[PDB]
Protein backbone atom coordinates (compact mmCIF):
# COMPACT_ATOMS: atom_id res chain seq x y z
CA UNK A 1 0.00 0.00 0.00
CA UNK A 2 -0.91 2.64 -0.97
CA UNK A 3 -0.73 0.59 -4.20
CA UNK A 4 0.03 3.80 -6.12
CA UNK A 5 3.02 2.21 -7.88
CA UNK A 6 3.20 0.04 -11.04
CA UNK A 7 6.07 -1.70 -12.85
CA UNK A 8 5.91 -0.99 -16.62
CA UNK A 9 8.26 -2.29 -19.34
CA UNK A 10 10.91 -5.04 -19.24
CA UNK A 11 14.17 -4.87 -17.29
CA UNK A 12 16.69 -2.28 -18.58
CA UNK A 13 19.57 -4.61 -17.59
CA UNK A 14 20.16 -7.91 -15.72
CA UNK A 15 20.87 -8.20 -11.99
CA UNK A 16 21.12 -11.40 -9.90
CA UNK A 17 20.65 -11.30 -6.12
CA UNK A 18 23.46 -13.58 -4.89
CA UNK A 19 24.87 -14.22 -1.39
CA UNK A 20 28.18 -12.36 -1.00
CA UNK A 21 31.29 -13.42 0.97
CA UNK A 22 34.81 -11.88 1.28
CA UNK A 23 36.88 -12.96 -1.75
CA UNK A 24 37.72 -16.66 -1.24
CA UNK A 25 35.54 -17.21 1.86
CA UNK A 26 35.80 -20.52 3.73
CA UNK A 27 31.98 -20.66 3.69
CA UNK A 28 32.10 -19.25 0.14
CA UNK A 29 31.76 -22.77 -1.32
CA UNK A 30 29.60 -24.45 1.45
CA UNK A 31 27.19 -21.49 1.23
CA UNK A 32 27.18 -21.80 -2.59
CA UNK A 33 26.22 -25.48 -2.30
CA UNK A 34 23.65 -24.76 0.46
CA UNK A 35 22.29 -21.92 -1.71
CA UNK A 36 22.26 -24.47 -4.53
CA UNK A 37 20.30 -26.91 -2.30
CA UNK A 38 17.72 -24.25 -1.29
CA UNK A 39 17.52 -23.12 -4.95
CA UNK A 40 17.05 -26.79 -5.97
CA UNK A 41 13.85 -26.68 -3.91
CA UNK A 42 13.45 -22.98 -4.80
CA UNK A 43 12.68 -22.15 -1.15
CA UNK A 44 13.59 -18.61 -2.23
CA UNK A 45 10.66 -18.61 -4.70
CA UNK A 46 8.05 -19.45 -2.04
CA UNK A 47 9.73 -16.88 0.24
CA UNK A 48 9.16 -14.41 -2.57
CA UNK A 49 5.40 -15.01 -2.52
CA UNK B 1 -19.16 12.21 -31.20
CA UNK B 2 -18.01 8.88 -29.83
CA UNK B 3 -18.72 7.16 -33.12
CA UNK B 4 -16.16 9.64 -34.43
CA UNK B 5 -13.59 8.94 -31.72
CA UNK B 6 -13.96 5.16 -32.25
CA UNK B 7 -13.38 5.74 -35.98
CA UNK B 8 -10.49 8.25 -35.66
CA UNK B 9 -8.26 6.24 -33.30
CA UNK B 10 -2.28 -13.01 -22.93
CA UNK B 11 -0.36 -14.22 -19.83
CA UNK B 12 0.66 -17.32 -17.85
CA UNK B 13 -2.34 -16.59 -15.61
CA UNK B 14 -4.51 -16.70 -18.74
CA UNK B 15 -3.12 -20.10 -19.76
CA UNK B 16 -3.65 -21.47 -16.23
CA UNK B 17 -7.28 -20.25 -16.03
CA UNK B 18 -8.27 -22.01 -19.28
CA UNK B 19 -8.05 -25.47 -20.88
CA UNK B 20 -9.75 -24.85 -24.26
CA UNK B 21 -6.35 -24.52 -26.00
CA UNK B 22 -4.50 -27.78 -25.16
CA UNK B 23 -1.52 -26.01 -23.57
CA UNK B 24 1.53 -28.17 -22.88
CA UNK B 25 5.29 -28.73 -22.99
CA UNK B 26 7.91 -31.14 -24.31
CA UNK B 27 6.73 -34.56 -23.04
CA UNK B 28 10.45 -35.36 -22.72
CA UNK B 29 11.89 -32.03 -21.58
CA UNK B 30 13.15 -29.96 -18.63
CA UNK B 31 10.16 -27.72 -19.38
CA UNK B 32 7.83 -30.59 -18.46
CA UNK B 33 10.08 -31.04 -15.41
CA UNK B 34 9.81 -27.33 -14.52
CA UNK B 35 6.04 -27.80 -14.18
CA UNK B 36 6.12 -31.25 -12.52
CA UNK B 37 8.25 -29.78 -9.70
CA UNK B 38 7.25 -26.08 -9.61
CA UNK B 39 6.60 -24.84 -6.07
CA UNK B 40 4.49 -22.04 -7.59
CA UNK B 41 0.77 -22.81 -7.11
CA UNK B 42 -0.06 -21.50 -10.62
Amino acid sequence: KPCDTMKVGGNLDSKGYGIATPKGSSLRTPVNLAVLKLSEQGVLDKLKN
Amino acid sequence: ANLAAFLTVESAEDLSKQTEIAYGTLDSGSTKEFFRRSKIAV
